């Protein structure tokens, strides 16, 4: 009992089958392509049913070369992936297929990438800090040690450098296991990505899955969940903890959009599927972490048109703990890393887990950020000259500040030349507190760009 | 520059009509084989001799 | 002069046959405004080329249980219902090879600049799978453009795809076609590790237009290592979609034997309004802004495909310019983010900063280069390390 | 450097115009060497002889209809397996009759063919509509067709016209002229494939069946030598067509009458009409190649300049002059 | 033989043909309407082949009055129109059905309406500066002789009477021929052309042909391609220079968009048909000069809702070597001819085509126009009052440039009674050269509105 | 005439337990055929 290909529609094939073996929802089955120079085996997911026999996939590969009519076998059980600590140090594709090393995994134990969310008894509230090094993102956006991170981002506005600085800052010094899943990125940035991780040696603790995007949807949809199967399963039946990067999750979701049409769903709002919360609920709550149990995620969340009302970006929203949201006008303003430090919170930035002086001097910053934000219409045509003198020094401060949280980062070396900087979380409560109260006014604004500590200010300072 | 382009001009003036002329003589040459030619491509496509 | 011209036609009249074949053939049931519907072909491969009789070629898209929807790759005025279509056998592909420099050709590899046929050693399908992650390295190998803007604050490295993005009349083409000239210096120097080859791709450009560019590519000598795949806007949707991947192809052809590409094109918007169309022609249920769900991959399956291919695989690169028009000065678009997202860098020409006499137009501030001092002589980096955010401040 | 590089190029560009110029005058002569050529019968026939010596050395339904399809067809197998010649006129008669009442009763149709598993319901309707009317056999057809589940409501017309097709093909197999009806049905084939608008005249289902079969009767089966089963034949098909064609009709009610007796027709075109010697040659070498035994419909073509060529299904193996004469003008440099 | 009507929507028509007779696309068919005061032969264009030996026709008269099932007759030709040198002086219809004299032309020669390209090969850029006369012209979009020029508009800015001073001025003089194509203007403007031609004499040169907006949406969609037919055959036939006006291929568009929703075809970004960009590329690149022989095309487009980013507007600016986009916020302040200086922009406005001076002059004004813009916001909030010194004067000197670049254009004394006047280009690169110096920007801004000039420049700042 | 009587008689035809069949199943959604009576 085998399948037949009936109607193929760019990523959808259509596949009629006997009346009694009706392949199950998610399911993958193997057809062929024959043509010798696109030859292979051709991976589709069962994502309908539609009557009569028939069974609408998803195609993993492209689906050019493949022919109407083609047997397609059943293979009884959903796309599988390695699993264990030998997938550490080894780059896969969604579909599990070693890359730089083929048949690496073809014996190791397989999980299925579809599985249900640990149950609500299983989930316990994350509050621990993950100290950075980054001044905005340990001010304002302080992380979560086993909650969910994430990185939103319009176009080119520097996520991927953000992300594989996180990477440089939390997963060096990680005693536990790192899982990156390239969800549809740039495969130079991945290709760069494994060669940073090999000169580290943090390789050897790190097992990545590349679904790049130049692959169509249907690893860009399922290389997410196939990261996401090691990271649970070094979650679950190893208790290590985890570290499960993603990049960008965004590309799961518009996957989903791009055979959303093909599948016979009806678009809703700015052409989405209308399942785009369910889905994005399914995976996201996925990678929450279990009571005694961690995985530390953080996913960059592309912005479509910039534009944070989009509804990717907004039902993704509810998904995390912490949200660097990076935003077109900071990076246009040369302050790399580009974090808009009004948009982006934590829901750890509470003077009951941060401490008082930590909440403190963050929400003043804030405040001297708004208010110079409310500012920049006056400034711009009446002039500065006719403010207030308490806003004509908060404007000064807030010009200060909005400098200071700029940062020389690692991976931004070759952005900036200068080699990066580590900031501690007491030096930047410091040296952010004296910005608030004004004991760094006498020192130029430009003193303050991409330095990274208060020695360095004082440093910067005297050569200017 | 002027005076370069004005004697590339000049020579591709110059060529041009002496290959007109070698064209219009390897005509001649052609048509002598012509014939030839078209009953060896008849041939070829009946598969035998024409 | 020589006795070629009766020999190449007496070697092509003894070595010429037409060997007869099966050739299971279907019959066009609708045909209108580029697209074709083809019963039978039961053994049709998707994406596969079809002959229609009059020399025309079409790529079957959509294969249904009824019919084979099938976009037209040039003049369909010749297409009518009952019409017999071949399947050509081999999935959408074009001629490749050295004999296409200094050529203007389709999106189909046939010349259009009124010189002989191209001796094309091999053919390549346009949809090969893009260099994976294990199959690339660092682009490290600088692509001077000769424009101080350009190599200082947004360098653009082999293997790196720069993204020339701004309104109308902002500088774009005149970028890249200086970026284009400024390689006869590697070209005359030999040496397949320095010569970068390149390939403008034109879309939807009026015909004069492309003439031009060749004319300024002649008059800077260019055209001795450029190729133009050119699908003028008089050509159908089918070209305008299809040129992107055709001097993709070519490009790669050069690019898996060791020998540095450029690849220009101008512009990948009117590729999506090409794709557009051809979805909708198809009836395709289309997404936001009317465009297919699938214009997001349409690009990246392309741009995907420029790389810095690793040592093992020949060292050789393909650089890619792709050039976006925005719509009044907004960059914050449905497409130009999508190919912002898709590249390693922007040259954001504005129209403002052009008429206030900033020539070549960049917003330094937008603009950014991911490679950045990568892409740089140690010099140049040297020299101009915060040069970009100096000057966004 | 660039002016010697024009000069090179319009070097070229004459070489490659005298060639373009030498090249087109040799095809054309070839073209008018090979017409007169192909003009000789013996010739002619020389090339179709070396073509075969060549040759020599090489479905519309779903799952739950075809699966329903094939059973109605078994059981139609079963329960005509003992009919006559009278009885098989009276099913096919009758069959034609309900797939019209079907036809006309949309919502009949539409309420007969629902495809819940429950048969027991649509019988009963089916009794109580036409139990008086019809015979035991075609009605326990009938029935069977209605308690097995279709994809679509127009499948169970088609299914009622297949077997009603059937009944009319058997007939035709007792009496023995199942190849005289195969040809006879290929000759109206071939007669409303020309004079096409008549083929319009007679697809037109909008207007009642019975000015259409009453055309047919008038134009072409009303003739003595019209054999009487392929005329039923084509007055059923005529009476259903139902927006199929009626030239595709008889065409495809050819291709029924040749794959019920298993073989498969092969249309061949030919300048002229092949001798025996050739088609029979034609016939066992094309049973070779498909592995199936097969029927040639031969066309005469002048227009193919003396080849031969065939087409079975899909698949087309073009031997023609003209073809080969194309592709050498086509293949020039 | 011939078929039937078969369906009627609109000017679209379905008909029937048997098998064998089936017409080839963009084929004449001939219908008939026998009611009454509607009785008229219906030309019928095939637009489409739907199988089941239907096409799918645009009708070119209204169909008002077509019954189903009448019989249509195929010609077997595409619609065809009169061309030579008997074709001058004449008006005609889409269909080449003369006005003035309506038996004309039916025994001169008949070209196809549709037809190739130009070959590539046959084509090379024009660089020629057609001087016109206008200061705004002449100075910032320098016009190509034997090239393609736009004037962009909304709706009432001055594009019908600025292609009326370009007759006045190219054509008047013009030694070889020109064809007026209205496409969709008023019946009204056709009129007045065609006295105003036959009064200028200019009208034994040019051929006009109108189909203007009463006609349904094939005429107006097959017009342009009709006098681009005799404009061809003037180029190519003749071996004259050519002058082709259109006014307005927006309209050709527009029925182009009509049609495709009475198609069926499914509609693109704003509702426009999907094949705009293609139709548009099919019609605009006939109207370009191969080598040796010179077509000047001067289009009029109209951009809806003044929307310069609508597709038809957009998709012609790829097409056109000069542009002249007229605003209506220069038009509120009675700059005629109301150019917007920034947004137009010419091919040939390069320093190896029109001179150092010429450009540098023009990239000044340029320059102070675009500052002039930039201050927008401040000027229309706080006036000159609160800018710098620098910038008052650069604001002063922009305003003078502004109101310089208004002329008092020929076509405009029908309206203000006041005549017009023709700067050379000299003269106009010397005055604006003294603008952006400063020399004139002591004389009131009253003394540059539609004055045309240096001496007239230096009359009327007597008069005031 | 019989036509409707008999329609109208089978439609009505349609305390036995009421079972259906699950046709179509995607996105979240189950087509299920039978069921006259939910
Ligand atoms: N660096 C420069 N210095 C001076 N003039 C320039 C420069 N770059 C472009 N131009 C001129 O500005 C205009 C821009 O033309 P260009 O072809 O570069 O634009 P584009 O982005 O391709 O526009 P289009 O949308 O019309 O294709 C032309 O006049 C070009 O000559
Ligand atoms: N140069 C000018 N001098 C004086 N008045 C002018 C001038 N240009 C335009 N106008 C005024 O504007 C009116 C409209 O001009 P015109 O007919 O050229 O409009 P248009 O831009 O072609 O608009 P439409 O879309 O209605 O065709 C003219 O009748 C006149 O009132
Ligand atoms: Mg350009
Ligand atoms: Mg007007």
């Amino acid at each position: 009992t085998a399948g037949r290909v009936v109607r193929i529609t760019g990523p959808v094939v259509d596949v009629e089958f006997p009346r009694g073996s009706v392949p199950e929802l998610f399911n993958a089955l193997h057809a062929e392509i024959t043509f010798g120079a696109l030859a292979k085996t051709l991976t589709l997911e069962v994502a309908q049913h539609l009557g009569d026999s028939l069974v609408r996939c998803i195609s993993m590969q492209p689906t050019d070369g493949l022919v109407r009519g083609v047997e397609v076998t059943d293979t009884g059980a959903s796309i599988s992936v390695p699993v264990g600590d030998g997938v550490k140090g080894h780059v896969f594709n969604a579909l599990g297929d070693c890359l730089d090393d083929p048949g690496y995994g073809k014996d190791f134990e397989h999980w299925s990438i579809h599985r249900k969310p640990p149950a609500f008894s299983d989930l316990e509230p994350r509050t621990e800090m993950l100290e950075t090094g980054l001044k905005v993102v340990d001010l304002l956006t302080p992380y979560v040690r086993g909650g969910k991170i994430a990185l939103f981002g319009g176009a080119g506005v520097g996520k991927t450098v953000l992300i594989q600085e996180m990477i440089n800052r939390i997963a060096r010094n990680f005693g536990g296991t790192s899982v990156f899943a390239g969800v549809g990125e740039r495969t130079r940035e991945g290709n760069d990505l494994w060669v940073e991780l090999a000169d580290a040696n943090v390789l050897k603790d790190t097992a990545l899955v590349f679904g790049q995007m130049d692959e169509p949807p249907g690893t860009r949809m399922r290389v997410a969940l196939s990261a996401l199967t090691m990271a649970e399963f070094f979650r679950d039946e190893q208790g290590q903890d985890v570290l499960l990067f993603i990049d960008n999750i965004f590309r799961f979701t518009q996957a989903g959009s791009e055979v959303s049409t093909l599948l016979g769903r009806m678009p809703s709002a700015v052409g989405y599927q209308p399942t785009l919360a369910d889905e994005m609920g399914e995976l996201q709550e996925r990678i929450t972490s279990t009571r005694g149990r961690s995985i530390t995620s953080m996913q960059a969340v592309y912005v479509p048109a910039d534009d944070y009302t989009d509804p990717a970006p907004a039902t993704t929203f509810a998904h995390l703990d912490a949200t660097t949201e990076l935003s077109r006008a900071v990076f246009s303003k040369g302050i790399f890393p580009a974090v808009d430090p009004l948009a982006s919170s934590s829901t750890i930035l509470d003077p009951a887990i941060v401490g008082d002086e930590h909440y403190r001097v963050a929400q003043e910053v804030i405040r001297i950020l708004q208010r110079y934000k409310d500012l920049q219409d006056i400034i711009a045509i009446l002039g500065i000259d006719e403010l207030s003198e308490e806003d004509k020094q908060l404007v000064n401060r807030a010009r200060r500040i909005e400098r200071f949280l700029s940062q020389n980062m690692m991976a931004a070396e070759q952005f900036t030349g200068q080699p990066g900087s580590t900031v501690p979380l007491k030096e930047t409560i410091e040296a952010f507190d004296k910005l608030t109260k004004g004991e760094f006014d006498h020192l130029p604004e430009q003193a303050f760009f991409l330095i990274g500590g208060l020695d360095d200010l004082a440093k910067k300072a005297e050569s200017l | 520059r002027a005076q370069a382009s004005g004697e590339v001009a000049q020579t591709l003036t110059q060529a041009d009509q002496q290959l007109s002329a070698q064209g219009d003589q390897v005509r001649s040459g052609l048509e002598s084989s012509v014939d030839g030619l078209s009953a060896k491509l008849a041939s070829r496509i009946l598969g035998v001799d024409v | 002069s020589a006795a070629d011209i009766e020999g190449a036609i007496e070697d092509y009249v003894s070595s010429f046959s037409a060997d007869t074949e099966r050739e299971e053939i279907g019959t066009v049931i609708d045909a209108g405004d580029g697209i074709a519907h083809v019963e039978g072909l039961p053994s049709v491969m998707t994406q596969e080329l079809l002959e229609f009789p009059g020399g025309v070629l079409g790529v079957a898209l959509n294969l249904d249980e009824h019919s084979v929807g099938a976009v037209i790759l040039g003049e369909f005025e010749k297409i009518e219902e009952g019409q017999q279509v071949k399947r050509t056998g081999e999935v959408l592909s074009v001629p490749v090879g050295d004999a296409f420099l200094g050529r203007v050709v389709n999106p189909l590899g046939q010349p259009i600049d009124g010189q002989g046929d191209i001796a094309a050693e091999t053919r390549r399908a346009l949809e090969l799978q893009a260099p994976s992650v294990v199959q690339r390295q660092s682009v490290s190998e600088p692509l001077q453009t000769g424009i101080k803007a350009i190599d200082a604050m947004t360098p653009i490295g082999r293997g790196q795809r720069q993204l020339i993005i701004g309104d109308r009349k902002t500088g774009k083409t005149a970028v890249c076609v200086d970026t284009i000239l400024n390689q006869r210096e590697a070209w005359l120097t030999g040496d397949p590790k320095q010569q970068v080859r390149c390939v403008y791709v034109a879309i939807g450009q009026k015909g004069t237009t492309i003439a031009s560019v060749k004319r300024a590519l002649e008059e800077g000598g260019a055209m001795e290592y450029t190729t133009i795949v050119a699908a003028p806007a008089s050509d159908a949707a089918g070209f305008k979609w299809l040129a992107p991947y055709t001097g993709s192809a070519i490009g790669q052809h050069w690019m898996y034997n060791g020998k540095h590409v450029l690849i220009v094109f101008d512009d990948l918007s009117k590729q999506a309004d090409a794709y557009r169309a051809i979805s909708l022609l198809l009836r395709r249920p289309p997404g936001r802004e009317a465009f297919p769900g699938d214009v997001f991959y349409l690009h990246s399956r392309l741009l995907e495909r420029c790389a810095k291919l690793s040592d093992e695989l020949g060292g050789g690169s393909m650089t890619g310019l792709p050039i976006i028009e925005t719509k009044a000065n907004d960059i914050s678009a449905f497409i130009p983010t999508n190919v912002i997202s898709i590249t390693d860098g922007q040259c954001f020409l504005e129209s403002d900063l052009f008429n206030q006499g900033v020539r070549p137009a960049i917003n330094v501030g937008v603009s950014v280069s991911r490679v950045g001092g990568a892409a740089q002589i140690k010099a140049m980096k040297e020299v101009a390390g915060s040069l970009r955010l100096d000057l966004s401040q | 450097a660039q002016g010697a590089q024009q000069i090179q190029l319009m070097r070229q560009q004459l070489i490659r115009q005298l060639r373009t110029g030498l090249g087109a005058e040799a095809v054309n002569k070839a073209a008018e060497i090979v017409r007169a050529h192909v003009a000789d019968p013996q010739a002619q026939s020389a090339t179709v002889d070396r073509f075969l010596s060549e040759l020599e050395q090489m479905s519309r339904l779903r799952a739950a209809s075809r699966q329903s399809l094939a059973a109605l067809v078994e059981k139609f197998d079963s329960v005509a397996g003992g009919l006559d010649a009278d009885g098989l006129t009276n099913l096919a008669d009758e069959l034609a009759s309900v797939a019209k009442l079907l036809l006309s009763e949309t919502a009949l149709n539409k309420h007969l063919a629902e495809p819940t598993d429950d048969s027991a319901p649509k019988v009963r309707l089916l009794e109580r509509l036409l139990s008086d009317k019809v015979s035991a056999t075609t009605l326990d057809l009938l029935r069977t067709a209605v308690s097995n589940r279709w994809s679509t409501e127009s499948n169970l017309i088609d299914a009622v016209e297949h077997t009603a097709r059937l009944a009319l093909l058997k007939r035709a197999e007792i009496a023995g002229e199942v190849d005289e009806v195969e040809e006879q049905l290929f000759r109206f084939g071939r007669v409303l494939d020309a004079e096409p608008r008549l083929s319009a005249l007679l697809s037109d289902y909008t207007t009642p069946a019975e000015g259409r079969v009453a055309l047919l009767d008038k134009a072409l089966t009303g003739r003595p030598g019209v054999n009487q089963t392929a005329a039923a034949l084509l007055s059923q098909t005529v009476g259903l067509l139902r927006g199929e064609r009626a030239d595709e009709a008889v065409i495809d009610l050819a291709e029924l009458a040749v794959s019920r007796r298993g073989e498969v027709v092969a249309h061949v075109s030919a300048a002229a009409e092949l001798s025996d010697a050739q088609r029979t040659r034609l016939t066992e070498v094309l049973s070779r190649i498909y592995g199936r035994p097969v029927s040639v419909q031969l066309h005469v073509d002048p227009e193919l300049l003396g080849g031969l060529s065939i087409t079975v299904g899909d698949e087309v193996i073009d031997g023609s002059i003209a073809s080969r004469l194309a592709a050498a003008q086509t293949g020039l440099p």
